[PDB]
């Protein structure tokens, strides 16, 4: 039962609840961490920035697996099907480590363009018969 | 004095509660409590490392290597070990040549090796000088000891008896002795003409255990020195010892710089020896036994060795404390020393025979 | 704080994490890193403790090793205890009047060694600017008076470190 | 923070002693030597800390102008401000505005 | 003046060591007697001098009411006054009057 | 087995400790005053104490929770539940509470039962009178 990540203003953060911090014991925290932390880009990839720095984590060489997802390569894209295909592939690659274990049975992710300027990703998992009920929230804005 | 682990737990919990208002990290089985405990463990390890970094600033509580480095920096020099040597009187049976490097081992295991080759042309005993390889206090032996032969020679009897034993076996000074010398050096600074300077000068010469210096002994231009050697049975100087100590104070080379240092040219030192002034106590013991005889005697001897100075007066209470330090006895009333005994600087107090 | 910045930089980098200076991650990072901050402060003050002139934790040990507690160390002023330790640790010198003047002045006093008046060996220690008041500093206790009045600190010091042959004669001036 | 952060301190304050002198006393180096004691230091520290608490600012070590910020915070929490332009009356409610107009003599 | 002019103070304030204990710590003379230290003195005098500088009053050793004058100056600078009759809010500009009246529900 | 033999299990015990509380004008604390912790465990004082002057006083307080949970640590802050005149709702606990033993375990109960079974009769002896006199609380030296 670790801390839960709560999204406000488009940026997630840990939150409190009564005495201590809010706790989570479901796949929600695992998915929202495996999807939205930048992992190291390959040697041959072209970064969206004009820079030469690739993200990652100092613990990537201590945790037996790269941490997050390569969705940050699509920071600045135009409305073309290539970006949608790449986003679908990147989400699949980021979340396939769950299917490798027994924590999920199947993954179905699709990419689409909703109301102009929206990169919509629909990711549907298949939790097994014994998995606990996952957490439930929505992104919120204030001020 | 590093904080304890429970204090570190409390400090981390207080920090967490202060930074996150309205929270109580002390709750059982909670994320903040677990985080606080882990951070407290890490901080305890760090504080222990800090404590080990400390405690080596001073040579007294430093570890071994740091103590040796401190002594080397401060200028204390060690004395290297020696090696024993002596005659062997080995017996042969015909003309033979004992090759250089042969070894004679004693029962204990110590090995003595011949240095130079020896050629023998008779069937009789021959005396050769051998030196030990151990190079330590165990090298020297008694008067008539036996040494076997590790590997046989052409025509030499394996056994070898030394009529006059080996001598010259010493040990390298220990870290405790080095620390004591450094502590003495720091405690009593060198000035070149001070009373502590004269005491350390009279103590540096070999064989001397204690010394005392009286400034302005016989006027405003002279001093006085009086030393006592406690290793020897007499425990009182001889004319040869006095003249050699005077020579050492007059002039001796400094091992550090290589220049010779000594007393000023205008002062009169005139080092001399003390005169015994014995006191004979009369202590009554309830159980009269040889063990209590030895214990009381040794306590009194040590009491004098500690708190007796030439020219000083010893109170009768000292004897009482020394005799009360023993365990087995029940009553220890003293009868002779009922008044304070005092003496002049030439007179040195000493414990005479006790009349039980 | 720099330690909380170091902790935040050590934490992973991505979109999910908020490292703005007003978020819960920062508010918890400060509490997490302050303990190591205090530890680093202790390890840094050990550098000041390295010398007896400024040591505060190890004054007792620096005094026991040096055999310090004696006449030249004043009653209770921690500054004077530090000064006595720092002078005894590096006091080596000759018997000359110039060196004795320098040694006496290094403790804060002022003396001059003038020629005799009756003999040859009896040099005169003329002590000028006598002041027995010592101001309580910020290091010493909260219960100490504002001024501590101590006398005769120089007398026994010079009698202890005087040449063996010579005998001093003290005269106080103003 | 503003309190004594050394290893020498007690988490519970010692009670102050009873009154002894009814006339104001001062310090003197010379003619009786005076010592501070715990009471004077505790009183001054507690006055500063209680002013901070009344203002609502928690004490912090890095900052030094917290007394000025405390005075300004009390000023805002209790009195009207030139920059605010009588916004506190409105924030309070509608009856506050009614009574303010009543006091300014603005009838219907 | 206000600061240490006893020829025993340094020109540059030494840095303040980091916070050690979170809870308040008070002085005690009896299980280890506490000492004030440099940080407490520096912090107290820095707070007083910062209040004086915030009020725009230069410190001077002769006067011993500068804290009261500082508080009064903070008042006269950052608060409404009873003797001014709202004049301060109306010498600023017409937009201030418009905002004040529309706040007080006095409009066309 | 313990019910048959005669050994009784030991129930959970509370935790007691010092409360450092300061009063305003020397009031008298009632016989059953209560304090509360942040988690929501109640502590109670079962005694009456009259305060002579305004100052901090230490009073022995025992928890109302039988288990080990009602066992605080160092410098734990406690607050009153029902206001009392001239008493500030503050309690420091310079020394942490001690106690908080839960129910006896199977091994401990088995050891107690085996002690009961295997212990011998102790007829009146010069040694046994010393123990019997010394078992009473307060008695520290005995002679027979």
């Amino acid at each position: 039962t670790d801390l839960a990540i709560i999204w406000t203003n488009g940026r997630g953060d840990i939150a409190q609840d009564g005495i201590d911090m809010l706790t989570d014991d479901s796949l929600t925290t695992d998915v929202t961490i495996s999807l939205f932390t930048d992992r190291r880009a390959l040697d041959s990839d072209t970064l969206p920035d004009g820079s030469d720095d690739r993200r990652g984590w100092w613990g990537d060489s201590y945790r037996d697996r790269p941490i997050g997802s390569r969705l940050w390569l699509l920071s600045r894209e135009k409305a073309t099907p290539d970006t949608l295909e790449r986003a679908r592939g990147y989400a699949e690659e980021a979340l396939e480590w769950l299917k490798t274990a027994g924590r999920v049975s199947a993954i179905n992710v699709r990419a689409e363009q909703l109301h102009q300027g929206w990169l919509y990703l629909y990711i549907a998992l298949t939790l097994p018969d014994g998995s606990v009920i996952p957490y439930e929230f929505k992104a919120a804005f204030n001020g | 004095s590093p904080p304890t682990l429970s204090s570190l737990i409390a400090r981390t919990e207080q920090n967490i509660e202060q930074r996150l208002p309205g929270s109580w990290p002390q709750a059982r089985e909670k994320t903040l409590s677990a985080i606080a405990y882990a951070q407290a463990g890490l901080a305890a390890g760090c504080h222990e490392h800090i404590s080990w970094v400390g405690r080596q600033i001073i040579p007294s509580t430093a570890d071994e290597d740091e103590l040796l480095e401190h002594c080397r920096f401060w200028g204390v020099r060690r004395k290297q070990a020696t090696a024993a040597s002596g005659p062997l009187t080995v017996t042969t049976s015909a003309a033979t040549t004992i090759p250089a490097g042969t070894r004679w081992q004693r029962a204990d295991g110590v090995v003595y090796s011949l240095a130079d080759t020896i050629v023998i042309d008779r069937a009789g005993t021959t005396e050769i000088t051998v030196t030990a390889l151990a190079a330590g206090e165990a090298g020297n032996t008694g008067e008539n000891t036996l040494l076997t032969l590790i590997t046989p020679v052409a025509c030499v009897v394996s056994d070898a008896i030394t009529v006059k034993g080996f001598s010259g076996g010493a040990d390298i000074e220990s870290a405790a002795e080095l620390l004591s010398r450094l502590e003495y050096r720091v405690q009593y600074p060198p000035f070149g003409g001070n009373q502590f300077d004269y005491v350390r000068w009279a103590r540096e010469v070999s064989g001397v255990t204690r010394a005392w210096c009286f400034p302005t002994w016989k006027g405003g231009g002279t001093v006085g020195v009086t030393f006592v050697m406690d290793n020897r049975s007499n425990i009182f100087p001889q004319p040869a010892d006095v003249e050699r100590v005077a020579d050492y104070i007059a002039g001796h080379t400094d091992p550090i710089t290589g220049l010779i240092v000594g007393q000023p040219d205008g002062v009169n030192v005139t080092v001399f020896a003390p005169k015994a002034k014995p006191v004979n106590p009369r202590i009554y013991i309830s159980p009269k036994t040889a063990e209590l005889k030895q214990a009381i005697t040794n306590a009194i001897n040590t009491m004098f060795f500690n708190e007796v100075m030439p020219g000083g007066a010893l109170a009768p209470s000292r004897i009482i404390r020394a005799v009360a330090g023993v365990t087995g006895l029940d009553d220890f009333e003293v009868r002779f020393p009922t008044e304070i005994q005092r003496s002049e600087n030439t007179e040195l107090l000493t414990a005479g025979t006790i009349e039980w | 704080t720099p330690w909380q910045t170091a902790f935040l930089q050590l934490l992973p980098s991505g979109l999910a994490w908020n490292k703005s200076p007003d978020s819960k991650l920062s508010a918890l990072a400060q509490a997490i890193s302050d303990v190591i901050a205090t530890a680093a402060d202790d390890a840094r003050q050990m550098l000041r403790e390295r010398f007896p002139s400024t040591s505060r934790w190890y004054l007792g040990e620096w005094e026991s090793f040096l055999g310090l507690p004696d006449c030249t160390s004043e009653n209770g002023t921690l500054s004077e205890r530090q000064r006595a330790a720092a002078n005894k640790m590096r006091m080596t010198g000759n018997l000359s009047r110039r060196f004795y003047e320098w040694l006496a002045a290094q403790y804060g006093f002022t003396v001059r060694l003038t020629d005799s008046t009756e003999g040859q060996w009896v040099t005169q220690v003329n002590i000028y600017g006598i002041k027995n008041y010592r101001n309580a500093t910020v290091l010493d206790n909260v219960l100490t008076p504002l001024r501590v009045y101590e006398s005769g600190a120089l007398e026994c010091l010079l009698e202890k470190y005087k040449p063996a042959h010579q005998i001093y004669k003290f005269v106080y001036h103003d | 923070m503003f309190y004594i952060d050394n290893d020498s301190g007690v988490t519970v304050m010692p009670p102050v002693s009873a009154q002894r002198s009814a006339i104001v006393r001062w310090f003197s180096e010379g003619n009786v030597i005076t010592w501070p004691g715990m009471d004077w230091f505790n009183i001054v520290q507690a006055e500063l800390l209680n002013t901070l608490e009344e203002a609502g600012i928690q004490p912090d070590k890095t900052k030094l102008n917290q007394l000025a910020l405390s005075i300004k915070a009390i000023m805002s929490n209790n009195a009207l401000l030139i920059k605010n332009n009588l916004s506190e009356i409105k924030t309070a409610g509608a009856s506050a505005q009614r009574t303010a107009r009543e006091n300014l003599d603005i009838y219907d």
